[PDB]
């Protein structure tokens, strides 16, 4: 829930306005002096994927993941970037290429045999971790990433003659990728591609020619090896050799871009009609990633030059970078209607049509799966470890999360936001302020759960617009990556929901040479804008992708968006040296339940290992964090909150009769189903055997005092759906979802409307 | 480089600090590392934001809104300056001993507030039971006449 | 931390205050818990947001814009800070045995509240029943010139 | 409780009031039905924004800004402190029996200005026919040189 | 033209430097071009923003503010004025030659950085590794305490 | 009709003009051409704004801000201003037969000009050669060490 002024755009959520994104500190930006229309129709964009593990120990070299690797190595370890990255693997690979030593001497070694050559049946076996061990002496470098890439690719040319043990497996994490390019990811996705043409000459050595002499002969020396082997390093070698620089590709076909998108360029700078022609800027012209990443570009450098020869080269410098994109790449071009199907909106309408209230919110599915581990050493003061699944908890908690998934959909929360909304509203036009735009994104909180993350600082970020230096690299890297993916994905639902795009060219201030901007042309049928524009002619003309937004119609979402759970249970001998520890949490709880039966108060404690069917507490076991059901659970708390502060800030300035019955009808209407929800919850797994624990924990301390039993019609009801509602809380207290605080309140607000009261006057007949 | 709309208030500042002493000029050129010169130390600060937040630490009565609108406008003079400015505080022979005398404690008060709740409500259950007498009898009285 | 544009205000406030008198540095050193010098108290109020809100309610004289420009623009902190400074009032010996004297008072005035509508109209009514009869001729002179 | 903003901008205003003239404190007690002491009344300002108005009315001159700004920010306390703060008018002795003599005079006027259009237009219709002749001459004039 | 908001700033600047001293007056007619009179100079000043740099920078105690205004508001102008402003620095004799002898030392110094991680972490680790022996027992006794 | 916050800088600045002498307001009434009373030219600036801007060029000293203000919020104004305030220079006779005398050294720039890139680029070459030997020393000798 972010809560954002439609108007007053600028102080109110200034980390997704364009003036902010092309260098506006203040809020002086034109309206559409000078203009030049365009027609946006395909973008760049990632599929959909989530973060991964995967394993580096084996045979294979998977060219495309050990680019996703070097992204993940260069960007989130704090390096410098994957083009420094890739250049120093290219200097490591010609000094272990362009040296005829080091593979003879690392042959020797996994041969056993300097000079005479080996039988067929004297062949023995060395795992690959030796082989690693030493060549991390003979070829030293200071990234293990290396080390594990000339490895492998030794083991594969060797596996086929059996002199490697195929016992050891080693696993890491990969990591998440952002959605929508910057300047930055396509200089390297450039990059990436040329390291792809490198390794997959690596990864297609096959030495069937040895294999076949070896059984021919049943004799082989070791420089026929030391030979293969140093000739398909050289081959390698030789496709890496005479590439153009990513940066300098990116930023001239960027710049042309800009010098033929906008409307005032110089006559002189002005791209002539052999590279306008130029078979592919018909479609780079037309793509709207690439306008988002110019703007960055722009805003990050300040200017642009070129380098290129403008008339021969640039016009064969393009479609490197068309062939560069159109391989299989992160980023693939689709239609501009495809991208951005999660979001939805709705509004609530004055009786002139105007809005007051509009909500923006994202469409997920609630992922109902949860895993339980128990981390094993393997050496002290080594953090080499690996960690053992466990079923039977695991499943026990998955199969009290599967019936919590089928009662939070995301739908059903705006769907409330609406009935608030129209069941408080007055009769009276809205003219002092613009719809306030609330947007229900649990992405954000979702990472801040992630990342242990205070969610004051993301809220700041896209409020004042600027993140903060006190935290860390890993939590800052991560919130200026997804900060720029909110900004982008808001302008790719904007433009696919008005297509009548005009760019223009900022010069007011102009602290750069040129630094464009869209206008939007929607037709409106309205009369007092909303945000602040003028809104004559019968269509407005807004620079600012949010209120082109807060004029639309309500939007149905096509997709669900999508988080998958880790995979821990198919690999679970490997060892593990990603930080599993950040991701997963310590899980042990204890809550008591009391009832006073006629002036005495009886107490029941309970503890986790008696709910998950355990008799011993252990101690060691570890369960990874549901984030996404977190965050949902969250924005459903701290919208319920929301709209009864909102009932109760009206039902006192009412000041009528019929609309107040109304808002008190809706406050009851309101508590009963949720109380009616989170008995539901207490009937589940976990919830009935804490039932059937604390009652057997009340009734045998009843012992020592003699007392009639009751009337066995109404009582057990009551009592049972008293039970219910507390074990329905201590479910979601005990799994990470709820707050002790957000659940002492939640009880407070049932408890001060007699919601029980009224549930148990609908089990009555009169 | 350093960008004039925070050179605009911060250059007049260390030009008047210069003008009531001279003995923080020696001060801050042996500091940088830059000549005793004032032109040669007002060129560094015009020069490098860094420098400049540099001489913004070394004095700090007047440079206080200059050095905060160099913060607010540039964060990595900020992110190394942190760095660059450390003085580490003298420690006390009796701190880690005297510490070791509260364990007994810290872990009865986090016993009591686990219980209670948060922080607040221990803080406000001890406040209402350290409350005088005569406030709970005028809650009884209010809710005798009808009220609550 | 204390933000910026609170920490203007605080800190010349304080300075001011401290330069006034130095009795008032030994009572918000007693007070929080820091050291009795300046320099360490004027660290931990810009450390900590809640110790600048302690000292802000120490002093009182100058300091009153200053707590409500904290409290304006730190929100998180007000409910603590509310907890921390709490003084209870003095309650006199005769109050709840003066309040059973108004049940017979209360109870007529709000039989006649639910009687009439609000207390705003019991209010009303009670003040024109008691205005003028003036005000009664001329509401009648004037629905008898054709105005209403 | 009192909101901040307007907060800032009322209470130095009472404390001025009060630091200008003493006879306001008994005055305000007795309006409000606080104790004498300025910190009674001070606490009862800050609690209730209903007796910070009451406060703000009975002093006039220097409280009239602070009392705009606490009804702008407060739009619930209008209709109360309306009905609390209450003076009647006095009334002239011919006041009635002079208005029964314009009922002549009133009724010929809306009924002129039925006719006519707007109020506003039967005042451009009088002052167009109070108007001096040269006008009407130097428009037959223009219209005689083919402006329009 | 030149803008009307740096004209506002940069006109009576450089009208009060002409009514402090002459010489500065003859010194811009020289140095631009133009004719030796006020009416003639600020003429070219009011129409020529480079012309208007040039004398903001020929004129530097009291023209400061309003050339670096004149910079914020005109980006462009800041390419051909720092070509037009340009002198040569009075190289040191002994400088490369004092140079040449680093090579040593500069060498070791990114050698450990790339073992390390950035210069801001070999800043902090060389910080750690001279830091006292006190901060590392307390680290410890809070760890076995159990706070982390 | 003139826009108020122009207006309410340029009506203090003419009734100032006025108070400082009174010749300005014949000169004036001579100038627009209306009545030489102060309340018949006050009354045509708020009545035209080119009326307005035609007095803030006749008086010069104090009506300079003004008529920047002017010029800024009123654009339409800009080209019939400028067209109604034109007085021709003062031209030398020997300028243009001394301006003849030169074409044989632009002619020769603008070659150089067009081999090099831009005058900036000129500028720049002319400076790089005509700088000392020590700099280029001094590059060979860092790129020697390997910096680049």
């Amino acid at each position: 829930m972010f809560n954002l002024k439609v108007k007053d755009l600028n102080g109110s959520a200034r980390g997704l306005t364009q003036a902010f994104a092309i260098g506006e500190l203040k809020n002086q930006l034109s309206v559409g002096a000078l203009q030049l229309p365009l027609q946006f129709t395909r973008t760049f964009s990632a599929s959909m994927t989530s973060e991964l593990l995967w394993e580096v120990g084996k045979g294979n070299i998977d060219p495309v993941m050990y680019a996703r690797l070097f992204f993940q190595y260069a960007q989130a370890g704090g390096a410098l970037s994957v083009d420094e990255l890739v250049n120093q693997f290219t200097e490591y690979h010609q000094s272990t290429a362009c040296n005829p030593e080091i593979w003879r001497k690392l042959t020797a070694y996994i041969t056993g045999s300097s000079n005479r050559a080996i039988k067929a049946d004297a062949v023995g076996k060395v795992p690959p971790t030796a082989i690693l061990e030493q060549l991390r002496t003979l070829a030293p470098s200071e990234h293990e990433l290396f080390h594990h890439i000339t490895t492998d690719f030794v083991c594969h040319v060797l596996s086929p003659l059996g002199f490697i043990l195929p016992d050891a497996a080693y696993v890491y994490r990969v990591g998440r990728t952002a959605t929508y390019p910057n300047f930055y990811a396509l200089v390297d996705c450039v990059r990436a591609s040329d390291l792809r043409r490198m390794l997959t000459a690596l990864s297609s050595v096959d030495s069937k020619m040895l294999q076949a002499t070896f059984k021919a002969k049943g004799a082989l020396a070791p420089a026929l090896i030391s030979q293969h082997l140093a000739n398909a390093a050289t081959t390698a070698f030789e496709r890496s050799r005479g590439n153009f620089d990513a940066n300098a590709v990116v930023s001239s076909v960027l710049t042309i871009l800009g010098r033929l998108w906008s409307p005032s360029t110089p006559k002189e700078l002005d791209p002539s009609a052999r590279l306008r022609n130029t078979n592919g800027i018909d479609q780079l012209r037309s793509n709207l990633a690439l306008f988002i990443a110019y703007q960055d570009m722009v805003k990050q450098r300040g200017r642009a030059e070129v380098i290129f020869s403008d008339e021969e080269l640039s016009s064969t410098i393009i479609p490197w970078f068309i062939e560069a994109m159109s391989e299989v790449s992160p980023f693939k071009l689709r239609p501009i209607n495809e991208t951005t199907s999660y979001i939805g909106q709705t509004s609530a309408i004055d009786h002139m049509g105007q809005p007051s209230h509009v909500v923006v919110y994202e469409d997920w599915q609630f992922a109902k799966e949860i895993t339980a581990f128990t981390p094993v050493k393997l050496a002290n003061n080594s953090n080499q470890r690996f960690l053992d699944v466990e079923p039977g908890i695991s499943d026990r908690m998955s199969a009290t999360l599967a019936p919590i998934g089928n009662t939070f959909a995301v739908s059903a929360f705006v769907k409330n936001r609406t009935a608030v909304y129209e069941a408080v509203s007055q009769r009276g036009t809205v003219n002092s302020n613009g719809a306030e735009m609330t947007l229900g994104f649990p992405s954000v909180v979702e990472r801040d759960y992630a990342l242990d993350r205070d969610p004051m600082v993301a809220i700041a970020a896209l409020r004042t617009g600027i993140v903060d230096e006190s935290l860390e690299a890993r939590a800052s890297n991560d919130l200026k990556r997804s900060m720029f993916n909110y900004y982008a994905a808001v302008m790719h639902y904007a433009v696919a929901h008005n297509p009548e795009v005009v760019v223009s060219e900022h010069q007011g201030v102009a602290a750069e040479q040129g630094s464009l901007y869209l206008v939007w042309n929607v037709r409106t049928e309205l009369r007092i804008p909303v945000g602040y524009n003028a809104i004559e002619g019968g269509s407005i003309r807004t620079p600012e992708p949010l209120e082109a937004i807060a004029y639309n119609k309500p939007i149905q979402p096509s997709e669900v968006l999508q988080a998958k759970v880790l995979d821990l249970a198919n690999h679970t001998t490997s060892i593990h040296i990603w930080p599993w520890h950040e991701a997963s949490t310590e899980f042990a709880y204890e809550d008591a339940y009391s009832v006073t039966i006629r002036n005495k108060r009886y107490t029941a404690e309970v503890k986790e290992f008696e709910l998950l069917g355990l008799g011993q507490r252990r101690e060691r076991v570890r369960i990874l964090k549901p984030t996404v059901a977190h965050a949902i659970i969250q924005m459903w708390y701290s919208w319920f909150v929301e709209d009864d502060r909102t009932l109760a800030a009206a039902r006192r300035t009412s000041r009528d009769d019929a609309e107040k019955l109304a808002i008190d009808g809706r406050r009851m209407q309101n508590a009963v189903t949720l109380l009616r929800k989170i008995e539901m919850i207490g009937t589940t797994g976990i919830g009935a055997s804490a039932v059937h624990l604390a009652q057997s924990r009340i009734v045998d301390q009843m012992a020592g005092r003699g007392l009639i039993d009751d009337s066995s019609d109404l009582h057990v009801g009551i009592n049972r759906h008293r039970i219910r509602i507390w074990a329905g809380l201590a479910v979601l207290q005990m799994m990470g979802l709820l707050s002790r605080s957000e659940a002492e309140a939640l009880t407070k607000v049932l408890g001060d409307s007699n919601a029980l009261g009224m549930v148990v006057a609908t089990t009555d007949i009169d | 480089m350093l960008l004039p709309v925070v050179a605009r208030a911060a250059v007049p500042a260390i030009e008047s600090a210069i003008a009531a002493t001279p003995g923080l000029v020696s001060r801050i050129a042996a500091a940088i590392g830059s000549k005793v010169s004032p032109s040669a130390i007002l060129a560094a600060v015009k020069s490098n934001p860094v420098v400049a937040g540099l001489t913004l630490a070394q004095i700090g009565s007047t440079g206080y809104d200059a050095y905060q609108q160099l913060l607010e406008n540039h964060p990595e003079v900020a992110e190394m300056l942190k760095d660059l400015s450390f003085k580490a505080d003298e420690i006390q022979p009796d701190f880690i001993g005297n510490l070791g005398q509260y364990r007994e404690e810290l872990e009865l008060v986090e016993d009591a507030a686990r219980f209670v709740g948060g922080m607040s409500n221990l803080i406000r259950l001890r406040q209402a039971l350290e409350l005088d007498i005569k406030y709970y009898g005028l809650k009884m009285q209010l809710n005798d006449m009808g009220y609550r």
